RNA sequence: AAUAG
DNA sequence: ATTTTACTAACTGATAGCGGAACTTTGGGACACCCACAGGTTACGCGAAAATGGC
DNA sequence: GCCATTTTCGCGGCTATTTTTTTACTCCCAAAGTTCCGCTATCAGTTAGTAAAAT
């Protein structure tokens, strides 16, 4: 229907065209008949009838008279919904300045007229005159006159000049401006200017002036003469129960405006003294400002409730505004909510849904099937049958929900796995049954959690639920590619208990024909689960090439391991099961099943694993008791020794040998060492036991203690928590953060006393408060990321670019922090991977790196590769599939139409709650910094070289001595400048000292051309530069934190990308969060979207102008095709908030935040929104240009092309 | 639905093709090319796509044949 | 405001 | 010869119109002299950008 | 006329479920428009009766 949204100023004629009448009275409704009053705020003659196809007269009262205007009343015979669309207007007695174009800084009226805002308000507030037509006089336009001076010069000159005061004066000044003449004048003055401040001022004003010329807007439209009036049904006056009426504040504001306008007209008719008229004009301006934006001018007008009235700006803006409350999110039909319980019998694609809840949700479907099969004659009969709850209704409900998927949601929806589709199974009850294996995806536990349920209606929505959102499709984490349905808690415990090994168990040494006979022996009490036996195992191995090799052989194992092998799918080794299975081992089993067998086998295997784990956790009888907390006997001796040595240190303090700080430090170290020793003794005592073997000797066995089993299996519990249960609680911190000298020398088994419990509460409260506040901080960060990255969609397959990024193993010392395989898995090669010391092309260009090619890279000892990146993609809009690579949630190359920006933002934002020289290897030494290369050729030690045993190339043997989490991420993604940033070498050249000017110092550099560049340095700067040295560009002169903007300016796009990615990944890896770097690269790409033009060239770009990079690239391609001088630009790094606010579309920018500024700028500019991103199409109700809608939008782009 | 995405290649394209086929079996009078087995039109369309009977080109060809007739 | 996750 | 039906005339209710008096509603007036207002508020904090001030 | 310091401006997680608020105050009169009850009168619909027709 429509292809774009156009915004701009409104002329008086346009406002009159919108209007169906003029509001002349502040009347709303009669106080007896409750009918609209004529020419009032609710007039039926202006806005439409109050009843469908009726008039206030009651004369024309049917559809026979549609479109006929009653002569007695004037009310058109039509529908009542027209009162939601018909607008009105007020003819203002005096012009009024628009508050947005006056006080939304910077002021557009002031910028256009080149007069300060204070002067404009002085003219408006009737304090100072201003010259409109200077005439044949020394007076100039825009020069201010006081009343005294105005009277003086009125006597002096007379009618030669015109001087006015108020909004009429500003309108006359704006109407008399010659815009092309001003544009020429600013261009000429910019040609012959040197100061950068005046250059900025003239470039801003010139941009405004030429925007006004191009848009067709006239400046005097910024001063209102006709005021539009909203439809009444959008500001309703509706009756409540008991005769009370509820009204909108807009009615009060409009009534104030109308009353003051009528009083102004009456005063002008009475020829009142000028002071009264000036007062009335001030009040009219104040009333209109309050109606448009309350509180911007001054004291906000308040109603009888003593609270500020809500204006139109408040209608459209804010968290509670129309954009966010009603347009970006809505309340929906066919939805429900209930508490969630656990269904351990369900399959991964099934969810237990209550019968009554399904009956309410699927009601139209039940009506349709009752009508179809003849059980109900009409729809009212079907309604009666459903209300009476007949058995045939239940059969119809089963047939309806037979294969209809349903969507389950849990708030907060931190990532897309917070909504998944399931096949419903009708259950008796009122609680939703949720599959256990999906709980980790939902962050859902059964302690009172509630879930919402939605019914997809159309066939497309049903197929989207089945194909995309179904739980069996989403078993990999889109953030990292790791499985997300890994078993936890009881399952793991069961699999741990069944696969453990016991010495001299019943049935040891027995020979078993296979898993079935192991199960038979277990069920007959012949052998225990933990009996060491020999079992004939038939194992099938599916190789990389697809070879299926079957080998039968006798393996030493346990009964439980074979019984578990019974459910393992064919194609996997028995070594994955022939061990004790903790959480990590089961994770490995599922990962190998996915990597070597597929998706269906993995789903069946996961279901069987969870069934078996539950069953054998039940059969184990694992229980927690007070005797399971074994406190070591060494704890008391260690406490006594620590106390005695603390007394000795106190005695030394009283002798003056050591200071107070030393005493504090060594007491703390004493207690920390004591805690470590007690923990070690407790773990050693709890981890082992002594058993009698078959020969009768004593053997050491791993303990079957319940708490030890729970912790070791990874089901629940860790070393620190067992420490607290059976060892020492340890040193605790004060609310400010300092450590208390005496620790809690008691565990939870013994019980704390009052002081120890109070000290514990000190830290417990801090933890809870920190969680509560970081929730809001993380939410705001995630929203900002989603806004900045919402437009990134895979639009092509290959962009045909040769650029890429250099990838190397991450070395932060003597060990690898992360391997090259983990970084390269899923990325497309950009330059051929030649074998080291050889010219054979091991891996060609444009090949996805999967597990097989990762093993190939690892075997041949390759250090540095080059891969395609989203930051270096050349696509005009969005990115292409090759520059992105593998879709982590799907395992293959990313498909066209995938909204990867939203995925990146969710992947980064979801873990925000969790957020708070001697050689060690043998090889040679290479200098660049210090690098220690192994014999294979891989770089394994990267060390700094401050300004050495072995020189360059000299081999070194091992042992030779050659010689704040979430705020940090937010500051990195906002491109914040550090407080004391490092001073970097602006240009490459020879350093030279300079004249130490008072206050702060200066230095100079001589370039290769002999030109001298002067740098300004603060006094307190430990300069690392020496005269006569040719410092390269980007070299550090003064040490300090590095600004990302300086990195971009002096090193390039790759350097800033690496910096941001490394810092963010350092923060995330400190806490153990696995997030792929392509998400951070997508965000950084959205950060590098603007360029400032340095050379104007011949393209339609002004110097010093911040414009979109894609537009410049397209223009440069066109100009090169035309063989003309291209534009020269410097790319800019913006924060995610600033980048979001500086997008091309004003709908998205307004929907994000700062609605008034965005709308004011768009209105003065006359912007046009093409609806190219997701948010715009969400707001206007259209299909998003991603995924299933992608193709649709493409088709339209063809039809517009044709 | 791994077989269906293997036969089509793109999940979004598979959704669109299956939606067209399901609308043909539900709103239109077209009959299934596989045993229905008490299945909804969406599942029937997915099974037909998996069997290789229904593709985008096949649907376009049948639409062209209907237009010719 | 209070409460649940 | 009898029974069903079509035709017609009279009754009655709804309804548009009118009368007229009560009822609601609007505009004007009031002559000792009176002659400048509120009016609660705020223990935020942080970052940007925009407006002032310094020499 | 640029370098720093003070002043505004806008922002601060998502789903549920329990429940209204409260000061402040002339009177009278004449003139005008509107309403409410009662009556009239006309038209259309309904119903009862009787002749016309058919069995
Ligand atoms: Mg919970
Ligand atoms: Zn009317
Ligand atoms: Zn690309």
């Amino acid at each position: 229907e429509f292809d774009a949204i156009k915004i701009g100023l409104a002329s008086p004629d346009m406002i009159r065209s919108w209007s169906f009448g003029e509001v002349k009275k502040p009347e709303t409704i009669n106080y007896r008949t409750f009918k609209p009053e004529r020419d009032g705020l609710f007039c039926a003659r202006i806005f439409g009838p109050v009843k469908d196809y009726e008039c206030l007269c009651g004369k024309y009262k049917r559809l026979k008279h549609r479109g006929v205007i009653c002569e007695k009343c004037g009310v058109e015979v039509t529908q009542t919904k027209v009162r939601r669309d018909r607008m009105g207007h007020i003819e203002l007695a005096s012009p009024v300045a628009h508050i947005w174009f006056l006080k939304s800084l910077p002021s557009r009226i002031g910028l256009l007229m080149d007069m300060p805002l204070r002067d404009i308000e002085r003219v408006l507030y009737f304090e100072m005159y201003v010259v409109t037509e200077p005439g044949m006089t020394d007076l100039e336009r825009g020069q201010m006159l006081t009343e005294e001076e105005y009277l003086d010069r009125l006597e002096e000159w007379g009618d030669e000049f015109t001087a006015k005061m108020g909004a009429e004066a500003i309108k006359d000044l704006l109407a008399s401006m010659d815009l092309p003449a001003e544009a020429e004048q600013m261009r000429e003055e910019l040609d012959t200017t040197n100061s950068e401040t005046k250059r900025k001022k003239l470039t801003k004003r010139l941009k405004l002036v030429e925007a006004f010329v191009a848009s067709g807007n006239k400046p005097e439209w910024m001063i209102l003469t006709v005021l539009p009036v909203l439809p009444p049904d959008l500001r309703p006056l509706v009756p409540l129960d008991g005769g009370r009426f509820a009204t909108s504040d807009l009615n009060d504001l409009y009534r104030r405006v109308i009353n003051r306008n009528n009083r102004l007209k009456r005063l002008l008719e009475l020829a009142a003294p000028d002071i009264i008229v000036r007062n009335e004009k001030r009040m009219l301006q104040e009333s209109v400002d309050a109606l448009l934006d309350n509180g911007r001018r001054g004291r906000a007008i308040t109603g009888s409730n003593k609270r500020p009235l809500k204006s139109l700006a408040d209608m459209i803006k804010g968290k509670q505004g129309r954009f966010r409350q009603n347009l970006l999110g809505k309340r929906v039909d066919y939805s429900g909510r209930s508490v969630i319980t656990v269904g351990p019998y369900l399959r991964l694609h099934q969810c237990g849904l209550p019968k009554k809840m399904a009956l309410e949700l699927f009601k139209p479907f039940i009506y349709s099937k009752l009508e179809t099969r003849g059980l109900a004659t009409t729809i009212k009969a079907a309604k009666k049958m459903v209300e009476r709850e007949e058995a045939v209704v239940w059969d119809i409900l089963d047939e309806v929900i037979r294969e209809h998927p349903v969507l389950l949601n849990r708030a907060p929806t931190l990532h897309r796995l917070g909504i998944q589709a399931f096949e419903p199974v009708l259950i008796e009850g009122k609680a939703i049954q949720l599959h256990p294996l999906v709980c980790a995806a939902y962050n859902a536990d059964f302690d009172g959690d509630q879930m919402a349920v939605h019914v997809p209606l159309t066939l497309e929505a049903q197929l989207e639920a089945r194909t995309l959102m179904m739980s069996t499709n989403n078993i990999l984490s889109p953030a990292s590619g790791d499985p997300i349905i890994v078993p936890s808690q009881d399952v793991v415990l069961g699999l741990y208990y069944m696969t453990r090994e016991k010495i001299n168990a019943k049935g040891e040494g027995m020979y078993l024909t296979g898993p079935a006979e192991a199960e038979k022996a277990y069920r007959t009490k012949t052998a225990e689960l933990h009996a060491r036996v020999k079992v004939r195992i038939t194992e099938t191995i599916k190789h990389e090439n697809g070879k299926l090799t079957t080998e039968t052989k006798m393996i030493d194992t346990t009964v439980g391991r074979a019984m578990l092998w019974q459910i393992v799918p064919k194609g996997l080794p028995y070594s994955l099961v022939n061990q004790k299975l903790g959480k990590k081992q089961i994770s490995n089993l599922l990962n190998e099943a996915y990597r070597k067998l597929g998706l269906k086998d993995t789903v069946i295997f996961a279901d069987q694993i969870m069934y078996t784990g539950f069953a054998y956790a039940a059969l184990s009888g694992v229980s927690v008791g007070i005797d399971d907390m074994v406190v070591p006997a060494a704890k008391y001796t260690e406490i006594a020794e620590a106390e005695e040595e603390v007394r000795e240190i106190q005695e030394q303090f009283q002798s003056g040998l050591v200071t107070a700080g030393e005493r504090y430090n060594k007491v703390i170290d004493i207690w920390a060492s004591t805690n470590d020793r007690v923990a070690k003794a407790m773990m050693e005592n709890l981890s082992s036991e002594q058993v009698i073997n078959r020969q009768g000797e004593q053997e050491k066995q791993e303990s079957f203690n319940s708490i030890y089993m729970m912790a070791d299996s990874g089901a629940r519990g860790s070393a620190a928590q067992i420490r607290q249960l059976a060892g020492m609680r340890g040193l605790m911190a004060r609310p400010d953060g300092s450590i208390i000298e005496t620790p809690i020398t008691a565990n939870f088994k013994e019980g704390l006393n009052v002081l120890q419990y109070f000290i514990s509460t000190h830290g417990a409260r801090k933890g809870l408060a920190d969680t509560a506040l970081k929730t809001a901080n993380s939410g705001y960060l995630t929203r900002r990321l989603v806004d900045v990255a919402q437009d990134v969609v895979v639009t092509e397959h290959d962009c045909g670019t040769l650029e890429g990024v250099v990838m190397t193993p991450h070395i932060e010392g003597g060990d690898v922090k992360v391997a090259l395989t983990e970084l390269a898995l899923g990325r497309v090669v950009s330059e051929d991977i030649l074998k080291p010391g050889t010219d054979e092309v091991l891996i060609p260009r444009n090949t996805l790196l999967d597990e097989k090619w990762c093993k190939v890279i690892n075997d041949n000892s390759v250090d540095q590769i080059k891969v395609r990146s989203v930051v270096t993609c050349d696509s005009d809009f969005g990115c292409c599939a090759q520059c992105y690579g593998r879709d982590l949630a799907r395992g293959h190359l990313v498909n066209q139409g995938e909204a990867v920006g939203v995925i990146a933002a969710q992947s980064i934002g979801e873990p925000g709650t969790q957020l708070t020289i001697q050689a060690k290897n043998n090889g040679s030494v290479k200098l660049h910094e210090l690098t220690i290369i192994d014999e294979f050729g891989r770089t394994k030690e990267k060390h700094k070289l401050p300004y050495l045993s072995k020189a360059d190339g000299d081999a070194v043997a091992a042992g030779e001595t050659v010689a704040g989490g979430l705020p940090r991420v937010a500051d990195l993604f906002e491109a914040r400048k550090p407080k004391e940033p490092a001073i970097l070498a602006e240009h490459s050249g020879t350093v030279s000292f300079g004249k130490e000017t008072k206050g702060k110092r200066r230095l100079i550099i001589t370039r290769d051309s002999g030109d001298t560049y002067e740098e300004m340095i603060p006094k307190h700067r430990q300069l690392n530069v020496f005269e006569g040295e040719r410092i390269e560009r980007g070299d550090v002169i003064a040490d300090g934190p590095e600004s990302p903007h300086d990195i971009l300016r002096l090193r390039g796009i790759h350097a800033v990308t690496t910096y941001i990615a490394n810092e963010v990944q350092e923060v995330y890896r400190l806490q153990g969060v696995k997030i792929n770097d392509k998400h951070i690269e997508t965000i950084v790409r959205q950060m590098l979207r603007k360029c400032t033009i340095t050379f104007a060239g011949d393209s339609e770009f002004l110097p010093g102008e911040t414009v979109e990079y894609s537009q410049v690239k397209i223009a440069n391609r066109k100009l090169v095709e035309e063989g003309k001088e291209p534009a020269r630009f410097e790319r800019e790094l913006l924060g995610i908030t600033k980048a979001s606010l500086a997008t091309e579309s004003f709908i998205s920018a307004a929907s994000f935040q700062e609605t008034t500024r965005v709308l004011t700028e768009a209105a003065v500019s006359g912007k046009r929104d093409d609806l190219r991103g997701l948010k715009e199409n969400v707001i206007v109700g259209r299909l998003i240009p991603a995924g299933t809608g992608f193709a649709y939008h493409q088709d339209r782009q063809a039809k517009r092309a044709q | 639905v791994q077989d269906a995405v293997e036969k089509i290649g793109n999940r979004f394209d598979l959704v669109l093709v299956a939606a067209r086929r399901a609308r043909q079996m539900q709103s239109g009078g077209k009959d299934a090319l596989v045993p229905e087995e008490n299945d909804k039109p969406t599942v029937i369309a997915l099974r037909e796509i998996e069997e290789g009977l229904i593709t985008k080109d096949v649907l376009d060809a049948r639409e062209r044949q209907e237009q010719q007739e």
